[PDB]
RNA sequence: AGCAGUAGCAAGGAG
RNA sequence: CUCCUGCUUAUG
């Protein structure tokens, strides 16, 4: 700011002053500062010593003043000696010298400056120039010993420094002695070309915008428009084609996590403090869950390859059996985890032409389309079951609290806490925080060696700290320079189910023995599945712990708005009697409706946060744009305001583009059509 | 049993029921491979969105040149997106936006603005984001580009004594006027270069893919502009702040009182008969249909009485938005039948290598083709992301204080891509006319509102900026998660940097009590997780934890130990302000508190409390340069122990201080301190003989 | 060091040409971007390298002699704690941080803590004497403000700062001696009786300093009382939909010009060789002239 | 094979 | 399709 910095260092009232000779002078921004410093310089020179007895002054000041009384003051001083011009008007007129007085103050070394002023009058007047830097470089004639001299060197060092503060140096010029720019040859015929098509040159379309007003046949212009136009808004009241979406009707999304939720099947055995590293309880594990008993047949129920899975299986078998986690390189591994299966990346240094042979090209094809997944409602009913083993998630302690709303956060935290560690939500998390962690390290700790990393948690059981066992991990010789590189794992599942050829699609499913259930002997199956994690995604999944936060926001939003609107401390009885409406029926679904708890809503809540977190792509983002769109819908429903919607065939095309094949996607887009089902009953925006 | 969530919108709003469908807990979108047809699909609509033939041709460029204002060819779906200002009608929205307040009003935010670009120094070039170095073609930060650019000007002809803006910005002009320009390439040999080709290099912008973008399923790519381009984009973004700072209907830098006030305003004055309806809008393709031109035109008609540096200063970026390079990314791939060979065409060879693309690929490659350059493309009406955004929210307020003159009006509010009008009028066919009057005044402008994207209601239902207003209550911005932990420097530099940063989203966002308890305590695990710290009464024996629980017992208070040295939580939510040390320093040992605060320590020897600061190392896959540059670092700051605090004042010479410095300690250390002659005449001989040496 | 080695390695380390056309012949300016001029490009995942590095055996570069001097090479049951590989750097585990911190020497520094963060010690003493009661549950709003938030009692604005540490610790370099800065010298006058001699390194001091008296102006929601004293727990005292609050309660000298052949005796001898002589100052920067005390 | 979606990874060199 | 190559000891 100059105004600011302008009444830091230089004086209060002059800073008006010099305005008005600015005001007086031009069109010029930086004088203002100069002519100010030189106001206050002349206030330097001329106000304590002026030549007291004869008060009279000696420094007759008529450079800056009104521009009208030079003349009559100069009229009024000199009517009695009578003095001679010098080719200029005079600064300061003096008559104890009898000459006249010039004032100038310059940054540079001052020989130039005096010798071109020695071009202009030569040194026949009286020349006071003052250097910020602290030379006295004038005319001969001087002050005697005062303390103008000394303070006026204290004041432009002090400016000088104030100069040297907020970077001011190409801003003190005097203009004879900045605002041009650097007129060059070639940008001065590119700003002339760059101009519309009606105009020549940059100065004639200058001059047009310094001479433009405005008429009134704009609104021809605009009725014009409006004229060719063609557009109708779209009413809901008349014309509700809130239509359900298109699911495509082809075969059914297979079971694409990356591990097993709900056919998993383990072993436990008590946890030992010492031996703590996953090649301690994959070794521990190996005494403990019998592979002695674990006989394939080398024939698969169903898949495609199943020689290289049971040599696969029976080489880290016994590789697991010498307690080493490296397997050896065969066949088998060369085949799964891929070891000299890439494109040669060639550069355009040679190409070795040939007569149509290799004739290479290019092609993409997108996403395939598969359809409604009905496996995904025991998936879900079962993620918000209670398993009897404890907590799973390995949660902090809490701090000691004060008598303020701690103890409303500590419930909170309590009630929550205690409500999700038992589900089994909390057992899939701990099985990708250790799984995905342990395989994170081994991916960064050995490049290049293919380790055997066991699928595991670890939770209380009937109080004791225990450890269970679901899978064998195997890792493809990650080589993680950037984001991606997908690395591929080779995953042996244990489980207690038959399988499915709908569902498990991607599976390669053999037989593996018995297993003794107390509540005769059911059956055990081994599953097999090669897969590709990859190095952001492994910080996505070794982190998936931070799901409590939008659910308990959720919940805290819903109690907080609650007691907010009721104004009365009602939470610990809010939390017991209060319902909230989901789960509608299969048969029946016209306000057929299940009122539950809050503590269920929560583990619901928590189910959605975690599949948010497992099953994030494209078509989850863009579809959660569109639904956010179709919510602000149903509650322009929900209060009868009659929205409406300018063209209603484009967004169906928007959203039927953006759901391909991820099943979450699918789930909710036919749940929101079971909401609109729902809304039906009641509102009148939708279809049946 | 079947089971659906969104259930819970039943009874509730949508104030309390919209963070449930965010998925901001799940992974980010990647991009992969090359940013090509990206780039090529952005030029070639922005091509097909001009509605028009009449190309003027170049003589200073080798490439064909197509004008964009006031040609236009008026299709019959007009509702497809112009690309097309007519700066009659604009220019008419100048003069009526100026008349509503004030009259001096360009001059006075043209004296402020005018005020404020003289005293900028040109390092505030290198507090910005990542931009194109030219001497290698790569992007790199902004110190390295201005290292490299005024390296140029030094090493082709004279030296450098600007250390203003305008100088630097004249100096650009005169490399502009240089026959010649000589940098360095690669081991540092020094090339030369020509006239056309600093042209060709100086409007050169680089596209690349946009990584972690929530929202989309087809990519979209940005662009980073080169350092030649940046300063004049300064001048700009600070007159158009100022400008916009002086408005009234701009939410630019509080966002939530001014809807109140137009809501509360503007409800206030209506008829006995009339009402108000609102739309959310948003605009598509917005960085496609904002030319440069009108930019030239009105930022003519702003500096119409300014000055005649600043008249002349502020037509200058435009220009060069006029006729900018777009880069092609770095090709394609090609394979045989077999997908096993695949040879990589570069962006150069794209030209002779034409008969090896798809048909989406030769679609959109055949229709670019007479605008291509050998390396680059051309295009002289685009606006992409990384550039004005302060002076195209001007436009916005300028279509939003429309006068057509009954009694039916509008107003609203502008973002960058957001816009909420408040529409008044008496019956709905009437509505039909002012609404299809604002997408006539926005179609004319060159605003294309998306008509996918847009809706209504009569009171408060609208959407700005992703926060969702009711009629009563407000939500808030929803909240990145990754932010919480990405500290990753030291044992304490992770736990008061994540309680800084639940402190800062606490203020600012929302963001209740026990959520926030809940996510300290997750930040702590994960704390714990990462430096292998557990409490002592846990039975975990790791490589840290049994040192920890073998001298457990020399400890007598147990509760004054560190969360990273072995103990529990003690900060809360009423001490997110406190770092844990000063919280617990008043419990500590005094064998404890002399121990581990010991600044004779092998870690920290070679902005909060550093007792546990350690260096991990380095990687192990130019360099000469920060070699000699910090070692003129190392030796300032030696001389001057007091010199990263103040601004490095005095530009006379560095040297002639530092010998008069050392003069100057030897002989104050020297007068009444040492006295003796072989040290004063040895550090005078070494002054000496380093400045004849350094002199000549 | 004890500048007696800087001349000579000024020396020899400007012999280079190109350092002599960056030095008294190209561009001051650049030091500012020679600061901030470093290859890190962004870290755009740190947590993730460093649960990388705390993932292997020795990620820790330490120094060497103090921890042989003191330390031992293996613990009582196969801790590696060392290394023999390279400078003078010798990689290590944080359990070696931990036997430090539990097997260490101690040295007494309790008054250099308790005296360079008294401001953070000051929020210990005034969080801790505070009191609390019911809450509300009621809506509550207001817009945001501009407020400075912390209990400081001289209120500078932000300027005055930097040249208060730089007209305490080294007069030479610092700013300019300014009409703001009359009553500041009073302050310095008051304040070189204390900050003259300490064990503290200057940019602790300069933090200390600049912390201890800067009102931290915010631009933050605000509703209720602005008092300063409870606006830094702003964030605890009231949210959203709740609220909760029951607080009831010398060198007066000047120079003259360049010209004269003045005797080469700094300021260290600016009092003793004081009146009635020309001598020279060497201020700070550059900017040196020839002295005369003015009356 | 697989990850993944509008194009890349799934080691490198020589024949 | 054929032929030749490598260290990083991982603990809720």
């Amino acid at each position: 700011v100059i105004r600011e910095i302008a009444k830091r260092f230089l004086e209060q009232a002059t800073i008006n002053i010099a305005e008005e000779v600015v005001r007086e002078y031009g069109d010029h921004e930086r004088t203002m500062i100069s002519v100010g410093v030189h106001f206050q310089a002349c206030c330097l020179i001329s106000d304590e010593y002026t030549l007291e007895d004869e008060t009279t002054p000696r420094y007759v000041l008529l450079e800056g003043l009104k521009r009208q009384e030079a003349i009559s003051k100069q009229n009024n001083i000199c009517s009695t000696l009578g003095l001679e011009p010098l080719r200029n008007l005079a600064d300061i007129f003096d008559r104890k010298t009898r000459r006249f007085l010039e004032v100038g103050i310059t940054k540079r070394e001052s020989d130039e400056y005096y010798q071109e002023k020695f071009n202009k009058i030569g040194n026949d007047m009286d020349i006071h120039v003052f250097t910020y830097e602290g030379k006295y470089f004038s005319n001969n004639p001087n002050g005697l010993e005062d303390i103008q001299k000394t303070r006026i060197f204290t004041f432009l060092s002090f400016v000088s420094d104030e100069l040297r503060k907020e970077n001011m140096f190409t801003e003190m010029y005097v203009t004879e002695e900045e605002l041009e720019m650097y007129k060059s040859k070639l940008f001065i015929a590119m700003r002339d070309e760059s101009v519309p098509l009606p105009y020549i040159n940059y100065e004639h379309l200058r001059t047009r915008c310094e001479t433009f007003k405005r008429n009134q046949a704009e609104c021809e212009a605009k009725v014009a428009d409006v004229a060719s136009r063609l557009k109708i808004k779209l009413e809901h009241l008349e014309e509700n084609k809130l239509r359900p979406l298109e699911i495509p009707k082809e075969k059914e999304a297979p079971y694409t996590h990356k591990f097993l939720m709900k056919d998993a099947w383990f072993f436990a055995k008590p946890h030992d403090s010492e031996r703590a590293q996953p090649q301690q309880i994959l070794y521990d594990f190996f005494e403990a869950a019998n592979m002695g008993f674990m006989t394939t047949s080398p024939k698969p129920i169903f898949g495609k390859q199943g020689l290289m899975y049971h040599s696969l299986w029976g080489q880290t078998k016994r590789a697991i059996k010498d307690k080493r986690n490296e397997l050896e390189p065969s066949e088998q591994r060369d085949f799964l985890c891929g070891i000299g299966r890439a494109s040669k990346k060639i550069q355009e240094d040679k190409w070795q032409e040939s007569r149509e042979e290799e004739f290479k090209q290019e092609e993409t094809k997108g996403a395939a389309k598969r359809g409604f997944p009905t496996w995904f409602n025991e998936e879900w009913l079962w993620a918000m079951r209670d398993s009897k083993i404890g907590d799973w998630i390995p949660m902090a302690e809490m701090p000691p609290c004060k008598n303020e709303m701690e103890d409303y956060a500590k419930k909170m935290c309590e009630e929550l806490e205690s409500k999700i560690q038992g589900t089994n939500c909390a057992r899939e998390m701990s099985k990708l925080i250790h799984t995905i962690g342990s395989l994170h390290t081994e991916c960064r700790n050995f490049p290049g060696k293919v380790k055997i990393v066991p699928i595991y948690c670890r939770g209380t059981l009937r109080g004791e700290s225990t450890d269970c066992l679901f899978g064998i991990a195997i890792k493809g010789k990650s080589h993680l320079n950037k984001d991606d590189g997908m690395y591929t794992v080779v995953t042996f599942e244990f489980s207690t189910e038959e399988p499915n050829p709908s569902k498990h699609e991607k599976y390669t499913v053999f037989e593996a023995g018995t297993v003794p259930v107390e509540a005769k002997e059911k059956k055990l199956f081994l599953y097999c599945r090669t897969t590709g994690m990859s190095k952001l995604k492994n910080d996505w999944f070794s982190k998936c712990r931070r799901c409590l936060i939008p659910t308990m926001e959720t919940v805290e939003q819903i109690v907080l708005k609650e007691c907010a609107l009721k104004e009365e401390n009602r939470v610990s009885e809010m939390l017991e009697n209060k319902r909230a409406w989901i789960a509608h029926e299969n048969g029946e679904n016209l306000t057929r409706l299940v009122s539950t708890k809050l503590k269920d809503l929560c583990r619901m809540l928590i189910v959605t946060q975690f599949y948010y977190c497992i099953y994030n792509d494209n078509q989850l983002e863009g579809f959660c744009n569109e639904q956010k769109k179709f919510l602000m819908f149903l509650q322009a429903d929900k209060d009868s305001k009659s929205a409406f919607t300018f063209n209603q065939k484009g967004l169906y095309e928007k959203i039927e583009e953006c759901i391909v094949s991820n099943p979450l996607c699918i789930f909710l887009a036919d749940r929101l059509n079971k909401l609109f089902l729902v809304a039906k009953s009641n509102g009148a925006k939708y279809f049946e | 049993m079947e089971i659906n969530p969104y259930l819970l919108m039943l009874n509730n709003d949508i104030t309390s029921m919209i963070s449930l469908t965010y998925p901001y807990t799940g992974a980010p979108p990647m991009s992969h491979g090359t940013s090509t047809k990206y780039s090529m699909e952005t030029v070639s609509r922005t091509y097909s969105y001009s509605r028009t033939k009449k190309e003027v041709p170049s003589g200073i460029f080798p490439i064909e040149r197509r004008k964009f204002c006031n040609t236009i060819e008026d299709k019959e779906n007009l509702e497809k997106p112009n690309g097309n200002v007519d700066i009659n009608f604009m220019l008419s929205l100048a003069e009526m936006l100026e008349e509503k307040m004030g009259k001096g009003f360009f001059k006075f935010c043209a004296n402020e603005a005018e005020a404020e670009i003289l005293k900028m120094h040109f390092s505030k070039l290198t507090e910005g984001r990542q931009t194109y170095d030219w001497t290698s073609e790569r992007n790199m930060p902004a110190a390295t580009a201005l290292q490299l650019t005024v390296d140029a000007i030094q090493e082709t002809q004279g030296t450098f004594k600007g250390t203003t803006m305008v100088e630097y910005c004249n100096k650009i002009l005169e490399m502009m006027d240089w026959p010649e320009v000589k940098f360095k390439k690669v081991t540092l040999m020094i090339t030369k270069i020509g006239r056309e080709e600093f042209i060709k290099r100086i409007c050169t912008i680089n596209t690349m893919a946009k990584d972690g973008e929530r929202g989309k399923y087809k990519r979209r790519a940005i662009a980073t502009p080169g350092m030649g381009i940046r300063p004049f984009s300064k001048i700009v973004e600070t007159l158009a702040q100022k400008i916009c700072e002086r408005l009234a209907e701009s939410g630019l830098p509080e966002k939530k009182a001014k809807l109140k006030t137009t809501v509360s305003s503007t409800n206030s004055k209506l008829q006995e008969g009339q009402f108000m309806v609102n739309i959310t809008g948003d605009n598509s393709k917005w960085n496609e249909c904002q030319q440069p031109e009108a930019y030239l035109a009105m930022l003519a008609y702003i500096t119409k009485d300014s000055s005649n540096l600043m008249k002349d200063l502020c037509s200058v970026a435009p220009t060069l938005f006029c006729n900018k390079y777009v880069k092609m990314g770095q090709g394609f791939r090609a394979k045989n039948k077999r997908k096993t060979k695949e040879i990589v065409i570069p962006a150069k060879k794209m030209k002779e290598r034409k008969e090896l693309m798809n048909a989406e690929w030769r679609d959109l490659f055949e229709t670019i083709e007479p605008y291509m350059d050998g390396e680059c493309c051309f295009l002289g009406g685009g606006m992409l992301m990384g550039m004005f955004n302060m002076l195209s929210t001007v436009f916005g307020v300028m279509t939003l204080n429309y006068r057509e003159e009954r009694n039916c009006y509008w107003t609203g509010l502008q973002s960058s891509d957001d816009f909420v009008l408040f529409c008044i009028s008496r019956t709905w066919p009437e509505m039909e006319m002012t609404i299809l009057k604002f997408i006539a005044v926005c179609k004319l402008m060159g605003i294309n509102m998306s008509l996918e994207k847009s809706y209504g209601c009569l009171p408060e239902l609208f959407e700005f900026t992703s926060m969702f207003f009711s009629g009563d209550f407000v939500s808030n911005i929803a909240l990145e998660l990754p932010a919480f932990t990405t500290a990753g420097m030291n044992e304490g530099t992770d736990f008061t940097a994540a309680m800084s940063v639940i402190r800062t989203n606490m203020i600012n966002n929302g963001l209740s009590p026990g959520t926030a308890l809940m996510a300290l305590r997750i930040c702590l695990q994960e704390f714990r997780a990462t430096y292998r710290v557990h409490p002592y009464d846990s039975g975990v024996k790791n490589h840290r934890m049994k040192i920890i629980r073998k001298f457990i017992e020399t400890i007598e208070n147990k509760d004054g130990l560190l969360i990273s040295d072995g103990g529990k939580l003690m900060n809360n939510i009423s001490s997110l302000h406190i770092p844990e040390e000063i919280l617990k320093e008043d419990l500590m040992d005094p064998s404890y508190r002399n121990r581990v605060f010991n600044p004779r320590n092998p870690f920290t020897q070679f902005a909060v409390v550093s007792t546990h600061s350690f260096r991990t190392r380095s990687n192990r896959t130019m360099a000469l340069e920060e070699k000699r540059y910090q070692v003129v670092c190392n030796m300032y700051r030696s001389v001057f122990e007091s010199a990263d605090v103040n601004t490095p004042i005095g530009s006379m010479s560095m040297g002639e201080a530092i010998e008069a410095k050392i003069l100057d300690r030897a002989r104050t250390q020297f007068e009444n301190g040492i006295i003796g002659g072989e040290e004063y005449s040895e550090i005078k001989r070494l002054i000496e003989d380093a400045k004849r040496q350094r002199l000549s | 060091s004890l500048l007696l080695t800087l001349a000579k390695e000024y020396a020899n380390l400007t012999k280079d040409k190109k350092s002599c056309k960056l030095l008294s012949q190209g561009t001051v300016s650049s030091y500012t971007t020679f600061k901030k001029w470093t290859t890190s490009r962004k870290e755009k995942n740190p947590s993730l390298r460093m649960r990388w590095a705390m993932g292997s055996k020795f990620p820790i570069m330490a120094n060497r002699e103090i921890l042989e001097e003191a330390g031992i090479p293996e613990q009582w049951e196969g801790i590696d704690l060392w290394s023999k590989k390279d400078l003078g750097m010798v990689l290590a585990s944080p359990a070696a941080i931990t036997y430090w911190n539990f097997c260490g020497p101690g040295v007494d520094n309790s008054s250099v803590i308790k005296d360079v963060y008294k401001a953070k010690f000051m929020k210990k003493e005034r969080w801790r004497e505070t009191l609390w009661g019911p809450m509300n549950f009621e809506l509550v709003g207001k817009q945001r403000r501009v407020v400075e938030t912390q209990p400081v009692e001289i209120k500078l604005n932000q300027k005055e700062i930097k040249e208060l540490t730089m007209w305490v610790l080294f007069e030479d370099e610092a700013n300019l001696a300014s009409k703001f800065i009359q009553e500041n010298f009073s302050l310095v006058l008051s304040l070189r009786e204390l900050y003259k001699g300490k064990a503290v390194n200057k940019d602790v001091a300069a933090f200390m300093i600049a912390h201890q008296f800067s009102p931290e102006k915010r631009f933050l929601p605000t509703f209720g009382p602005i008092r300063p004293e409870r606006m830094e727990l702003l964030h605890c005292l009231g949210g959203d939909f709740w609220k909760i609050e029951a607080v009831t309660a010398v060198e007066g000298f000047q120079v003259c010009e360049y010209d004269p052949r003045a005797p080469l005796i700094p300021r260290r001898d600016l009092r003793l060789i004081g009146f009635g002589k020309k001598v020279r100052v060497f201020v700070g920067q550059g900017q040196e002239k020839t002295l005369v005390r003015t009356s």
